[PDB]
């Protein structure tokens, strides 16, 4: 019945030390019933990332709409688009369905090519922009995701201690919803070199 | 309507050691929006190396406790001053529990001290009746926030051992009251910055063989 | 509804108009509202109709009883017998009921009790549909020890008010007069008061 | 939820699984869903956890008067249908049932009664009972045989679970296995489904599907 | 309708539809073919509420067709997917959505490999090895989880598929008249007569 | 009423003329002198306050019109169809650009905004 | 199960170094008529506790009953009953506070929010809350309805934890409760000007108040308001 | 939610307090309520926070273009005209409550605007869940002339009754000061009364303690050359 | 449950009771005896709630049995249909009423004759030649109607009966698992295990 | 909230309180309900505040679109207008408004639009939560050609008794005179009119 709870899923995103990290677990469902463990909920548009939850149907659709739009904005600007302008980009497309939204928590993560400053930012269904500078966290389990990540975040984390401190606050997360798990990606994110990782996890 | 029902917030939390075991609980009571009492107790020593907590509905909360309480004095007179074991007061309150199974308390219980081994022993119950001996378990407001990090941190969930990848799980070695106290203490510092019914202050009741021993630290007023 | 109870020097008088509606059909036209449940304790009856006469003879009979073994009632305790009807049976009851009664020891006392079975003792008191219209009017020209002709025509201007804006209410002023002289009808017809 | 049990040549076999939640969120792993109800009967947990708990407990009280009095282990059929008369009586009330009543006498043989809250009383040979209950159906109706060994019976059981747990969302945490005889119901353990999924994919060449 | 499901294998994919139409009280046909050609190497069945079915059916036919006509190519069935997608995508915020849950089973020519695209009428979209619709995916899924593995034959799917549908009968309430199977492969698409 | 020239104004001669867009180049050049100078660290764009009367307070009118906080503009020609190019261009830079963006436009994307104004002009009926 | 009919608002309290104060307006409301202008809703108990009752008046009025009936009672074979074997504020509300919550299981509550204020026999200061759910707390500063939301604010800048409860004289909680009322005047549509207020001190024993009024009032500032946005004049 | 406003002497302020919540949870410890309409047109929001930010960003888009189009510095009353007539529009489904303050060459203005289109006028006025807290505070302590630095003291004292007796309220304070013939200074945190201590522990894990299954490199830059 | 059905013929009664148990998603049993035998000469069978049916069969059951103990006799056909119509017809007006539509099939030992009895929930009895309960009568009454003599054999009764449980499997949507049959004769009950 | 409007010898007087109520939180207890559509055109505002403020503020517009064009419109036609805004959108709005306006030729008027949308002319109009308890009492105190002293005193004294009654009325008293004279504004202040 409630759109944002029918799929599944979940997002977190961390910044760290010249470096953001974003993941997601891999679960699609039809409530109760298990239906893929391959649906990926990050997507990149250059070198800014954005991951989605909710309907699963509207995660889809939003994806093929950034991408429609960035890359009109590249051919227009010449240039790809930074992090801070696409988390306004996203904001503006999610309020002009004010009375009839998606159903989605989208999250946005990434470092400015120009000033190299670690950017991420989270939105309501609505557009309302969240920028956190510690983290941000988004789906069925985002109360267990609040709970890990308040306890486990410490800031100015190197890349490699960032990973492990994202995965553990996704993977304890997902194993206390049962519309979360089934596989889990984690990407960890610098100025010129991407880090994409699955993670192994229990599969119930 | 009338409704008979409602909720006045609070989060609870128990964990059973190895020769030790502690309750702990926010003192926080709450309405909607207000603040009724900074400080209103909620973990109760009920006697017989006993201590029980009933999160929810305060009304019913303080109800069943009283009851208890009660179920242990006649259990006295009843059976020469014996000794009520944990496990004896956790099938006494599911009957307490499930006796207004058509009306019931709408609280979540946990109790804990020690098993007649010795060993460390927490009992979790839910609103009639059923329950469980359990090794770590939060209730309340901020359940949901509290035993993600518990299982990560006290059962060494999802983490494994460094150079293996994988292949070996983190060996579960037994934790210190001093090491317990340390994670209920970031579990309601965590819980208070990320939910409005957590605050004020933090009381944790310790059961040891010496008996029950009290702490207080001061949690965040906003 | 429009009802009131007025005490003053001598006495109290209660007053009442004679309109009673099955919504907006006057089932009847000269009601009397102005009910006895002792010699020198009258009350005004609000509400359900078959509720205010159900509670006014369960408490005639209940002071007719107290009267055969301890002799004369006090206003007080008849306002406490319909009390204790209105209290405990709340949950089936939609009776406003004011009590007005004559001792030679307290002379003239009001009580008015509302919807919810609490007891209020007045210097006068206002019910019924009609009384919204008159509270205005009522505070600002009530004052205490009045002679019997200032209250009758305090009592006679105020439900004319309250008859001319109430659609409920209507008919006839009805008045009853409570004093050591005894008790005393009075009747007061449209044209007369209307044109007040 | 998922639990089952089912009649073989070697007695019965109870598997179930050990996850409780609350709407989406999981309020437990290791969750009891064998109620033993005295050395020889075992009873499921299905529905409302409540319910069966003290019921069952209830049950194993009865049972035990009853065989005080008559000098004489109570049949499955008879502990049985004390269950069923009881929440039959609270019918409307709102309870919520649905157990597999298990036990081995020697004038029954092994015998499994499926009882509900709305009064239904079965006897038969196979029963799953729970969210996850079609996706254990699958793997015993396919692999099931009366001649099976109790090795291999317990893994079936196990393995049927475990179907249930990797595709039901409110199925998991662990398996517990119970093997039923004559002379009383015998415990195989608990077993984690995290671990057991990565176990019985490599050896068994099953959920091809899942990166492993 | 009931029960559609869809099965890949090695070098082909294999789609099983009921045969069942119930108008509430009676069963009116028992051989109702619940798909519809999309282009030679890409077929769709279909299952939902009456009439938006074969309407949202005929209607991607019809445009699959017209794209083949107008470039004079077959697109890819992830391309078919993804069209048939966005139309139920669409349908969703519309005055009166379409009630379709669809299986696209495709050989791609290009890559010379066979899929299985399973869509429901939300425009949920998902690659699979095998799928199904409604409570279909709840009886067989356990059994596809523990037999299926992608390098499998087009007789030992077919066997895979007949435990399925053997589960389905002995454990679902309705009847639904048994399935019929379509083998979609490089050749084309070929019903299977008997099963 | 109604707007009934439907068809557009300016057409191909023979010759591959626009006609209307040579005669509009040709009231540019009888317009008033403006420059622009591109520097290092910086712009500058100027032009004459040709006065058309001295009772005229040459102050009002402003030949230089901010669009964006760093983007000016200055023009040579008809002043009134400035003017409104202006407030065009004003709303523009918000309404296809600031409102989705949350920052204002590049120079050079704003320019093909106004661009796009000017060809349509040239086009529209 | 009812609805509330005649109605009365916000009690407010404190603790300070000696005792208890605690307030509460004298008006009945009917709906948003402001029917009964002379409620007496703070009742006093013996000499040492002062029960302050907000909600449904004619409840109060069977409570105001009991409470009467559990003075006779005491008395009933008790040589001490005023001395050693006297009603404390703690009896009084463990007895309220049964009724309320035995009353709210039988579906059939008393419609009240209840603050009992008192001193006890050792000189403690009593005070703690009751409603028709029967929930119980306690605080060093309790209010019920609106109080809750704009009294409690105002008082806890002065006793806003327990060690600020000895240095707080009488004459600073009384003036924080006195600024109280006036506050909710401003801001509660079911609250009147007139009061009554309750000190009860280890010490001076028990202080009643009747007929205070709301005074030291700021409207003159509402002549510059005009219109409710461009307009001038 | 707390945000008061409070004229002064020479001008307004408004503040507001730093906590965004999703139903109980607190999504943002340290969010920014002051928004801007224009440069000295400031306002602080309460009710839903996408309609806030829109609302606000509308209206200063359109006031900025106003502005330009008759060579004039905006006006409040222009805001609060804009704003009420598309809120009244909506009917109040766009649930936008807000306390629009500034200063402008008629003087310097205070009011506040219902979701409904409503506007009242006021010298002082508080809006969201902690207003019944910090209106507590404003009735006790507010007076008429009073002084810059008194009113920063009574607005933030204000916005503190909503942080620690409304459960809707916490964090920080914000504050924006709006004085006639000066430029509006911002007060981002002016006061920081709830940072969290010092954690019992280090919850930063050993290197290699997350099991992984497939490591890759994501290919975030354009098609290359040659 | 789902379908019962009865016909008296010559010499005998023949009842036919559907052997599924389905709780609302699967198919719990599929060899279900919805009977209960009240005395040697008297079958009854039920279908209508969970649990009420099974209860209530049980329940009749134990009274005719005491009243065979008691009076060392065996009430008639007639008199047992009377007492179990007089229970649903108490039971109607109850706190919760039982579920429960029956159809009682005996031989009269005295009157020599086979006499089939059918009673609704609440307390509806009707004598007839053949009947059945819930929508198992739209399907078979028109066969039943054209065919049915007074005058048949057991074997065409059976014959008869065959045909119905075809029409049934053919037109309604349910799996109802095929029916179990068993004869009330002048000997007493048997069952037909091939069928 | 309480509002009148009272015609008199020189001209006509607006009065009302300044209350605003959320529920049971009075949201503004210093609110200003007498506002202007023209020069001497008031009206006084009760109901929804969103629904009276715009239609109002929409008034104004056409009133002063009207004077660029016509001169100085009528209070009939101000009424008109109120009318034909309220009347057409009768199932959008809940507006309560009392027109009044003095000219030189018609004088005083005053003009009261009820929920319904339909006009209603009178020599005074009372509206309002806070009306019903004062309708016997202004009703009873009302005349004609009254001085100027004598309209404030009753319009002051019915808004009194109003506001002790209704608890969505209080605060002050707003008064607004127009006359030929000019227009004045009025406060009067608790402690003044509550001691009445
Ligand atoms: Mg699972
Ligand atoms: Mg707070
Ligand atoms: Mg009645
Ligand atoms: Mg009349
Ligand atoms: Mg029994």
């Amino acid at each position: 019945s409630d759109p944002s709870s029918i799929n599944g899923g979940i997002v977190v995103a961390m910044t760290g030390k010249d470096c953001v990290a974003i993941a997601c677990d891999l679960r699609l469902g039809s409530q109760s019933l298990g239906v893929s463990n391959k649906f990926e909920k990050i997507f990149h548009y250059g070198h800014v990332f954005l991951g989605i939850t909710g309907l699963a149907t509207d995660v889809t659709t939003l994806n093929e709409m950034f991408r429609y739009k960035t890359n009109l904005y590249k051919l227009k600007e010449e240039r790809a688009i930074e992090p801070e302008t696409f988390t306004q980009l996203v904001s503006s497309s999610l309020y002009e369905r004010r009375f009839g939204p998606y159903f989605v928590g989208p999250v946005v993560a990434g470092i400015n090519s120009k000033s190299g400053k670690p950017f991420i930012a989270g939105f309501d269904l609505i557009g309302c922009i969240d920028e956190a500078k510690d983290f941000i966290v988004s789906g069925t389990a985002s109360d267990q995701l609040f709970g890990m990540c308040e306890s486990l975040y410490e800031p100015n984390l190197e890349p490699e201690d960032l990973f492990e401190t994202i995965s553990q606050a996704l993977l304890n997360a997902a194993d206390r919803d049962a519309l979360s798990g089934w596989g889990a990606v984690v990407y960890i994110i610098k100025k010129d070199e991407v880090v994409k990782r699955y993670l192994k996890m229990r599969q119930d | 309507q009338f409704n008979p029902y409602g909720d006045n917030g609070g989060t609870i939390l128990g964990i059973a050691g190895e020769d030790f075991a502690v309750l702990a609980g926010d003192t926080r009571n709450i309405t909607d929006y207000s603040i009724n009492s900074r400080y209103e107790p909620k973990v109760f020593d009920c006697g017989d190396n006993i201590v029980m907590s009933a999160n929810g509905f305060a009304a019913d909360g303080d109800a069943l406790v009283k009851r208890f309480k009660n179920s242990v004095k006649w259990y006295h007179f009843d059976h020469n001053d014996k000794k009520l074991s944990i496990n004896s007061a956790a099938r006494n309150i599911q009957h307490l529990l499930y006796g207004k199974r058509f009306f019931p308390y709408y609280v979540h219980t946990i109790i804990a001290g020690l098993d007649e081994d010795g060993k460390g022993a927490v009992y979790s119950f839910d609103p009639v009746g059923s329950y469980e001996r359990e090794q770590c378990r939060a209730g309340g407001a901020a359940a949901s926030l509290i035993m993600p990090f518990l299982d990560n941190q006290v059962n060494f969930k999802n983490q494994y051992e460094p150079g293996t990848n994988g292949k070996v799980k983190k060996p579960l070695k037994y934790l210190s009251v001093e090491e317990v106290i340390k994670l209920v203490r970031d579990s309601f510092t965590s819980a208070t910055e990320r939910h409005i019914q957590v605050g004020d202050g933090l009381e944790i009741l310790i059961v040891t063989k010496d008996g029950v021993r009290k702490e207080f630290y001061e949690l965040k007023r906003d | 509804t429009s009802i009131m109870a007025v005490t003053f020097k001598d006495g109290v008088i209660l007053g009442a108009d004679s309109r009673t509606t099955t919504g907006a059909y006057i089932a009847n036209r000269v009601t009397d509202k102005l009910t006895r449940v002792h010699d020198k304790i009258w009350c005004c009856r609000s509400g359900s109709a078959a509720d205010t006469q159900a509670i006014a003879d369960i408490v005639q009979y209940h002071l007719e009883l107290y009267t055969s073994q301890y002799g004369t009632p006090s206003t007080e305790t008849a306002a406490s017998v319909f009390k204790e009807l209105c209290y405990e049976n709340k949950d089936n009851l939609t009776a406003g009921i004011i009590v007005a009664g004559y001792d030679d020891k307290n002379k003239g006392e009001v009580y008015t009790i509302p919807l919810g079975g609490s007891v209020h003792k007045l210097p006068y008191a206002i019910a019924g549909s009609g009384s919204t219209f008159i509270y205005g009017y009522c505070d600002k020209n009530f004052r205490e020890n009045m002679s019997k002709e200032e209250t009758v025509d305090f009592i006679k201007h105020s439900l004319s008010q309250a008859i001319k804006w109430d659609g409920s209410s209507g008919g006839v002023i009805r008045m009853v007069v409570l004093t050591a002289a005894g008790v005393e009808r009075l009747i007061f017809y449209p044209d007369e008061y209307e044109q007040l | 939820t998922t639990t089952l049990a089912f009649r073989f040549q070697g007695g019965i076999i109870v598997a179930v699984d050990s996850r409780a939640t609350a709407g989406n969120w999981v309020a437990s792993q290791t969750v009891k869903k064998v109620i033993e109800i005295n050395p020889f009967l075992l009873g499921t947990i299905a529905g409302g956890a409540a319910d069966c708990q003290f019921w069952e407990t209830w049950l194993g009280s009865q049972c035990r008067l009853h065989e005080l009095r008559e000098k004489e282990r109570i049949s499955v059929a008879a502990a049985s249908k004390i269950l069923s008369n009881l929440v039959y009586q609270y019918k409307g009330a709102g309870l919520s049932m649905g157990t597999m009543i298990c036990g081995y006498t020697r004038k029954e043989g092994p015998t499994i009664y499926y009882v509900d809250s709305d009064g239904t009383r079965l006897k038969g040979d196979i029963f799953c009972v729970g969210s996850g209950q079609t996706f254990a159906y699958g793997v015993l109706d396919s692999n099931y045989k009366w001649d099976l060994s109790v090795e291999d019976a317990l893994y079936l059981g196990k393995r049927s679970i475990l179907a249930a747990a990797h595709r039901d969302a409110y199925s998991g945490g662990s398996v517990n296995l119970y093997h039923v005889t004559e002379d009383g119901w015998i415990y195989h353990g608990n077993h984690d489904v995290g671990e057991l999924f990565w176990k019985v994919k490599e050896e068994e060449g099953s959920f091809n599907n899942v990166i492993g | 309708m009931d029960i559609i499901l869809g099965i890949r294998v090695q070098d082909s994919v294999i789609l099983a539809s009921s045969k069942a139409v119930t108008r509430g009280i009676s069963v009116l046909k028992d051989s109702d073919d619940k798909t519809r050609q999309l282009s030679p190497h890409t077929l769709m069945s279909f299952a939902g509420e009456a009439g938006d079915t074969v309407q949202f059916a005929e209607y991607i036919q019809a445009n699959i067709q017209l794209y083949s006509i107008r470039e004079d190519y077959e697109l890819s069935p992830q391309a078919v997917s993804s069209f048939v997608r966005q139309e139920l995508a669409k349908s969703i915020r519309s005055r009166r959505p379409y009630q379709v849950n669809v299986l696209i089973g495709g050989y791609d020519k290009k890559k010379n490999k066979p899929e299985l695209y399973q869509i429901d009428y939300l425009g949920t979209k998902v690659e699979l090895p095998y799928g199904a619709h409604g409570y279909s995916g709840f009886y067989t899924f356990s059994l596809l989880d523990h037999h299926y593995r992608p390098d499998m034959t087009t007789e030992e799917g077919l066997d895979l598929l007949k435990l399925c549908v053997q589960e389905l009968e002995k454990r679902m309430p309705m009847d639904f008249k048994g399935v019929i199977v379509k083998i979609v492969d490089k050749d084309g698409i070929r019903q299977v007569d008997d099963f | 009423m109604t707007d009934r020239y439907s068809f557009s104004l300016t057409t191909f001669s023979p010759s591959g003329k626009l006609g209307q867009i040579d005669y509009a180049l040709t009231a540019v050049k009888q317009g008033v002198t403006s420059l622009g100078i591109k520097a290092t660290n910086g712009v500058v764009i100027a032009t004459e306050k040709k006065s058309s009367s001295p009772l005229a307070m040459s102050e009002t009118l402003s030949k230089v019109s901010l669009l964006t906080p760093d983007i000016g503009a200055v023009y040579s020609g008809m002043g009134p169809d400035y003017r409104v190019l202006v407030d065009k261009s004003r709303k523009v830079a918000h309404t296809s650009y600031k409102r989705i963006y949350g920052e204002y436009p590049p120079t050079k994307l704003l320019v093909s905004e106004v661009a796009k104004i000017m060809q349509e002009a040239t086009q529209s009926g | 199960t009812q609805q509330p009919i005649v109605t009365g608002t916000s009690v407010i309290s404190m603790k300070y170094d000696n005792g208890v104060i605690i307030a509460a307006d004298n008006l009945g409301s009917y709906g948003s008529l402001l029917r009964f202008n002379g409620v007496e809703r703070l009742i006093p108990v013996g000499d040492n506790t002062v029960v302050g009752i907000s909600g449904d008046i004619s409840d109060m009025q069977h409570i105001e009953r009991l409470l009467k009936d559990l003075v006779t009672e005491n008395a009933y074979d008790n040589p001490l009953a005023d001395a050693e074997e006297a009603l404390e504020p703690s009896y009084i509300f463990e007895y309220l506070a049964t009724v309320m919550y035995q009353r709210r299981s039988k579906m059939n509550p008393l419609w009240n929010a209840i603050i009992v204020a008192g001193v006890q026999s050792n000189g403690d200061q009593f005070l703690r809350y009751v409603n028709l759910l029967g929930v119980t707390y306690s605080s060093p500063t309790l209010a019920t309805g609106f109080g809750a939301h704009m009294a409690n604010p105002l008082l806890r800048k002065v006793v806003d934890r327990e060690s600020d409860i000895p240095k707080t004289t009488v004459q600073v909680a009384e003036e924080a409760i006195v600024n109280a009322m006036r506050v909710l005047y401003y801001r509660d549509a079911r609250s009147s000007r007139n009061f009554s207020l309750a000190i009860i001190d280890k010490n001076t024993g028990l202080t009643f108040k009747k007929n205070l009024q709301v005074e030291n009032m700021k409207w003159d500032f509402a002549k510059d308001i005009k219109g409710y946005g461009t307009q001038k004049i | 939610t707390t945000i008061v406003g409070v004229k002064f002497n020479n001008g307004v302020v408004i503040a507001a307090d730093t906590r965004s919540t999703q139903g109980p949870i607190v999504a943002d410890k340290n969010c920014a309520k002051l928004h801007r309409i224009s440069p000295k047109i400031w306002c602080a929001g309460a009710g839903t926070a996408a309609d806030t930010e829109a609302v606000t960003q509308l209206i200063g888009s359109n006031i900025e273009l106003h502005s330009l189009y008759t060579s004039r510095e905006p006006r409040v009353v222009s805001a609060l005209q804009m704003l009420k007539q598309h809120l009244f529009k909506y009917q109040g489904h766009i649930g936008a409550y807000l306390i629009v303050a500034g200063v402008d060459p008629t003087g310097s203005h205070l009011f506040s605007i219902h979701a409904h289109g409503s506007t009242d006028v006021g010298y002082y006025l508080s809006l969201g869940s902690g207003s019944l807290a910090a209106m507590a505070v404003l009735e006790s302590h507010w007076k008429q002339d009073l002084t810059k630095e008194e009113a920063i003291k009574l607005a933030s004292d204000a916005i503190q009754a909503g942080i620690w007796n409304d459960l809707g309220s916490g964090s920080n304070v914000d504050v924006c000061v709006m004085e006639i013939g000066k430029d509006a200074e911002y007060l981002r945190n002016y006061l920081t009364p709830n940072v969290r201590e010092e954690k019992q522990k280090s919850y930063k894990f050993p290197r290699g303690t997350t099991a992984v299954l497939k490591e890759s490199i994501v290919n975030i830059c354009d098609i290359q050359e040659e």
